[PDB]
RNA sequence: GGUAGUAGCAAAUAUUCAAAUGAGAACUUUGAAGGCCGAAGAGGGGAAAGGUUCCAUGUGAACGGCACUUGCACAUGGGUU
RNA sequence: GUCUCCAAGGUGAACAGCCUCUGGUCGAUGGAACAAUGUAGGCAAGGGAAGUCGGCAAAAUGGAUCCGUAACUUCGGGAAA
RNA sequence: AAACGACUCUCGGCAACGGAUAUCUCGGCUCUCGCAUCGAUGAAGAACGUAGCGAAAUGCGAUACUUGGUGUGAAUUGCAGA
C-alpha cells in the first residue's frame, strides 16, 4: 500500500558509544534500518536534506532525536527488483517541540 | 558520461579554480556535447556553467 | 629534459617510431614465424640508457 | 568435447563447461562439493541464497583457517562454512548455459539434476609482490576448469 | 618487556618436555559453576505480610524493599524474597539454588539472632539522597 | 646511509654517446671512450677479451665496400667495360 | 607439492546523500553536504633526469597487489612555430 | 633520496603550534564485531624509587611582568642561579 | 548402534597439471681441399633515413627492399593497384 507516517527516532540511544568517525554514517545506516523494519521495503531512499541535516553538526555531533516522514511509494521502473520503495524525509517540529509528540498518519 | 574536460575548460575560461566551476546538473547532455572553449563560452552564456562565488 | 641537443632528439624519434605492433598482414604471409614485436619498449619498464 | 564422465543417457541430458576461469580453484571446489547431485531448481535457489548471505557453502577439504556460521550446520556439524560469491556467480551462469541447452534440445527442466561437475586446476598466472630487503616473490592466481552436467531425473 | 608483559615469563622446564596443566595460561574467564557455603538468611519478606515492606522497629517509615526507581537490570520485588548477608553468584536476573547446609551449624555467628535496624531504599542508579519518591518529592517542593 | 638514500642521487651522467662507436661509454670529463678509446687514432681492443672482440669485429656491422670485393677479383677487377649490345 | 585460502591488506584525521551512464557502480561523471593540505602547502613554475608519459576518441586480453564503466595501461590520430 | 623561485588573514615575539581564504584534495581495498596478546595515546586512591645494573620511561618545570639571586671565577661569567 | 555421511589414506577408470620419451632437422662440431682480394680513389665500425600498406631481420642511399648492362624466359603474391 501507499502509506506516509512521521516519526521520532532516537538516534542516541542507538548511537552511543560509536567511534567518531563513523558515527553520522553509522546514523544514514541507523535511519535506514529504521525505515526497512517500519515499511516492510528493502529500498529506502534518504532525501538529501535529510543528510544535511543528520551531518549539519559535523561527523561526531548527530542530533539526539530526529522527526522524519517516511512515505511508501510504488516503484513504477519495470526493471526494478522491488515493488515498493521507502522514501525518508525531514519533518516539521511542532511550536511545542517533540515533548508529547507520537508517530502520526500524514495521508488524508 | 564524463565531463571532466568540460569541468577542466570551463576553469580555464573563468579564469577560476576547478572547485569554483558550476555544471549544471539538469543539463549533462548538453554540456557534455561541448568539446571546444567556443563551445564553454557560449554555455557559460546560456548559463549553464557559473563560476561559484 | 626540455633543454635536449638534436641528436639525442633524433634517436628518441627513430625510437617512438620502433615503438609499434607489427603489421597485421605480416602474420599471413607464406612461411611466417613472427608472432609480435618482440621489442616493444614502454618509457617505466626498461630506460634507454642514453 | 570429451568430459570426464558422460551421461548414462546422453539423449536425456545437457552439458556446460569452462575453462580458465578467473576465479580462486579451492573455493569452486568447494562450491561444486555442495552442489553435487542437487535438483537444478534447489541448486539455483541455493547459490541465490549464498549470493544473498543466506546460505552457506560448508569448507570441507580447503578449511584450514576458515572461520565458522550457524548456516551450515546441517550441511557440516564442525560448522566451517562460507559465502564464495565470485565461484557462485560462475557456477550459476554455467547451469543456466546447461539449461539453455537442455531448452534447445527439448527437455523439461522441472526434473534436471546435476549428475556429474567437476572442478580442475588450470594454467597458473604470474604477478609479483616485494617484500624485506630487496626481494621478490610470486603473487600467483589459481584459475580452475568447471564442467557439468544434468540428467533428467528417473 | 618485548612483545608484552601481561604475559606468564616461564611456562615450563625445559624437562618434562611440554607444558603441564599447572601453568597459567589465557582462556575464558567466568561463567563458571560455584557453590558458596555458610551465607545467614537476614529476612524473610513474605507478599501482603507486613514483613514485604523494608520497615523495621527503629525506623518506622512507610517504605517497600525495592529502590527508588526499582531494581537496577532487575525491576520491581513483588514476591516473596530472601535477605542474605553477603553477596551471592551471578549477575542480576540469573536464577540461583538455594541449598540446605549440609554441616551442622553450631557456631556462635550461625546461632545470632540478628535483628534488622534500618534497610537502605535509596536509588543505587547513582548516588541517592533519598529514601522514598515521597520524601525526595518534599524535598523539592512537589507535594 | 649508503643504499637506497645514496641511490636518491643520480642525475649527472659520467659517460654519454660516443661519436665513433655509438655506445654510452664516453667519458666526458676524460674526453675519452672507455669501449673504443675514442679520440685516439686506434681502436680499443684486448685479446684478454674474445667475447668483446668478436662483439665489433669485422663482419659484425654492414661491410658496404668489403662486400663487394670478391666479386670484383673473381672478375679480376674488369674495368672500363660492358657485355656485348644485345 | 604440504605450508595455505594461511601470514597478511592497519602510517599521512573521512566520508555521506541524490541523480546520470553502464550487463555490472563503495571505487566513473554532476550537484549538495561534512573534512583535510593551511602559503618553508597535499598550491603555482623551473634545473637535472626521463622521453611522448602531453591532448582527443575508443577498448577484447593483460596490468593499475580489491574493483572499475576506468587509465601515467592498450589501440588509432593530433600536438612543441 | 633528489637543486631552486613565488608565499594571504587571525592568534601570537615569531615563514613556532592551532584555525581560516585562493588553489588542491578525501588517493591510500571495503564491510561487521569490540575477545586475549600487542602497537600508539591517557588517567589512576594512599605511599613516593621501596622497582631497576642504573630514575630507563613517564611526571614534574616551562610564556611574559615585578622583586630577588650564593660558592667559585680567567672578573668576561656563573645567571633564566 | 559406530551404520550413512564428512575428513585422511589407498587402488582403479576418466579428466587436469607438466613437457619427459620416441621420430624428425635449411643448425652445430670435427677433418680435408682450392684461392689470395681491405683502406686518404676514404676501409672496418658507428648513426640516420628508405617500401602503397614494415616495427625487427635482410637490402639499399634522397636514382634509397633499388637504377643500368647481360643471361634466363612469364611471373610477384599476405592484400590492393599497375
Ligand atoms: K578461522
Ligand atoms: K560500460
Ligand atoms: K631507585
Ligand atoms: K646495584
Ligand atoms: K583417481
Ligand atoms: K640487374
Ligand atoms: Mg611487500
Ligand atoms: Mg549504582
Ligand atoms: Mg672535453
Ligand atoms: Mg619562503
Ligand atoms: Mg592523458
Ligand atoms: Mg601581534
Ligand atoms: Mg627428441
Ligand atoms: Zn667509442
Amino acid at each position: 500500500e501507499v502509506v506516509t507516517r512521521e516519526y521520532t527516532i532516537n538516534l542516541h540511544k542507538r548511537l552511543h558509544s560509536c567511534t567518531f568517525k563513523k558515527k553520522a554514517p553509522t546514523a544514514i545506516k541507523e535511519i535506514r534500518k529504521f525505515a526497512q523494519k517500519a515499511m516492510g521495503t528493502k529500498d529506502v531512499r534518504v532525501d538529501v536534506k535529510l543528510n544535511k541535516q543528520i551531518w549539519s553538526r559535523g561527523i561526531r555531533s548527530v542530533p539526539r532525536r530526529v522527526r522524519v516522514r517516511i512515505a511508501r511509494k510504488r516503484n513504477d521502473d519495470e526493471d526494478a527488483k522491488e515493488e515498493l520503495y521507502s522514501l525518508v524525509t525531514v519533518a516539521e517540529i511542532p511550536a511545542e517541540g517533540l515533548k508529547g509528540l507520537g508517530t502520526k498518519i500524514i495521508e488524508d | 558520461v564524463s565531463l571532466k574536460l568540460q569541468k577542466r575548460l570551463a576553469a580555464s575560461v573563468l579564469k577560476c579554480g576547478r572547485g569554483k566551476v558550476w555544471l549544471d546538473p539538469n543539463e549533462g547532455n548538453e554540456i557534455s556535447m561541448a568539446n571546444s572553449r567556443q563551445n564553454i563560452r557560449k554555455l557559460v552564456k546560456d548559463g549553464f556553467i557559473i563560476r561559484k562565488p | 629534459p626540455s633543454h635536449k641537443t638534436f641528436m639525442i632528439k633524433k634517436k628518441l624519434a627513430k625510437k617512438q617510431r620502433q615503438n609499434r605492433p607489427i603489421p597485421y598482414w605480416i602474420r599471413m604471409r607464406t612461411d611466417n614465424t613472427i608472432r609480435y614485436n618482440a621489442k616493444r619498449r614502454h618509457w617505466r619498464r626498461t630506460k634507454l640508457g642514453f | 568435447v570429451k568430459y570426464s564422465k558422460e551421461p548414462d543417457n546422453p539423449t536425456k541430458s545437457c552439458k556446460a563447461r569452462g575453462s580458465s576461469l578467473r576465479v580462486h580453484f579451492k573455493n569452486t571446489r568447494e562450491t561444486a562439493h555442495a552442489l553435487r547431485k542437487m535438483p537444478l531448481d534447489k541448486a539455483k535457489r541455493y547459490l541465490e541464497d549464498v549470493l544473498a548471505h543466506k546460505q552457506a557453502i560448508p569448507f570441507t577439504r580447503f578449511c584450514r583457517g576458515v572461520g565458522r556460521t550457524a548456516q551450515a550446520k546441517n550441511r557440516h556439524s564442525s560448522g566451517q562454512g562460507r559465502w564464495p560469491v565470485k565461484s557462485t556467480k560462475f557456477i550459476l551462469d554455467l547451469l543456466k548455459n546447461a539449461e539453455s541447452n537442455a531448452d534447445v534440445k527439448g527437455l523439461d527442466v522441472d526434473l534436471l539434476f546435476i549428475s556429474h561437475i567437476q572442478v580442475n586446476q588450470a594454467q597458473k598466472q604470474r604477478r609479483r609482490t616485494y617484500r624485506a630487503h630487496g626481494r621478490i616473490n610470486p603473487y600467483m592466481s589459481h584459475p580452475c576448469h568447471i564442467e557439468l552436467t544434468l540428467s533428467e531425473k528417473e | 618487556t618485548h612483545r608484552g608483559l601481561r604475559k606468564v615469563a616461564c611456562i615450563g622446564a625445559w624437562h618434562p618436555a611440554r607444558v603441564s596443566y599447572t601453568v597459567a595460561r589465557a582462556g575464558q574467564n567466568g561463567y563458571h559453576h560455584r557453590t558458596e557455603m555458610n551465607k545467614k538468611v537476614y529476612k524473610l519478606g513474605k507478599a501482603g505480610q507486613e514483613s514485604h515492606a523494608a520497615i523495621t522497629d527503629f525506623d518506622r517509615t512507610e517504605k517497600d524493599i525495592t529502590p527508588m526507581g526499582g531494581f537496577p537490570h532487575y525491576g520491581v520485588v513483588k514476591d516473596d524474597y530472601l535477605l542474605i548477608k553477603g553477596c551471592c553468584v551471578g549477575p542480576k536476573k540469573r536464577v540461583v539454588t538455594l541449598r540446605q547446609s549440609l554441616l551442622n551449624q553450631t557456631s556462635r555467628v550461625a546461632l545470632e539472632e540478628i535483628k534488622l535496624k534500618f534497610i537502605d531504599t535509596s536509588s543505587k542508579f547513582g548516588h541517592g539522597r533519598f529514601q522514598t519518591t515521597q520524601e525526595k518529592q518534599k524535598f523539592y517542593g512537589r507535594l | 646511509g649508503k643504499g637506497t638514500g645514496s641511490f636518491g642521487k643520480r642525475r649527472n651522467k659520467t659517460h654519454t654517446l660516443c661519436v665513433r662507436c655509438g655506445r654510452r661509454s664516453f667519458h666526458i670529463q676524460k674526453s675519452r671512450c672507455s669501449a673504443c678509446a675514442y679520440p685516439a687514432a686506434r681502436l680499443r681492443k684486448y685479446n684478454w677479451s674474445v667475447k668483446a672482440l668478436r662483439r665489433k669485429t669485422t663482419g659484425t656491422g654492414r661491410m658496404r665496400y668489403l662486400r663487394n670485393v670478391p666479386r670484383r677479383f673473381k672478375t679480376n677487377f674488369r674495368e672500363g667495360t660492358e657485355a656485348t649490345p644485345r
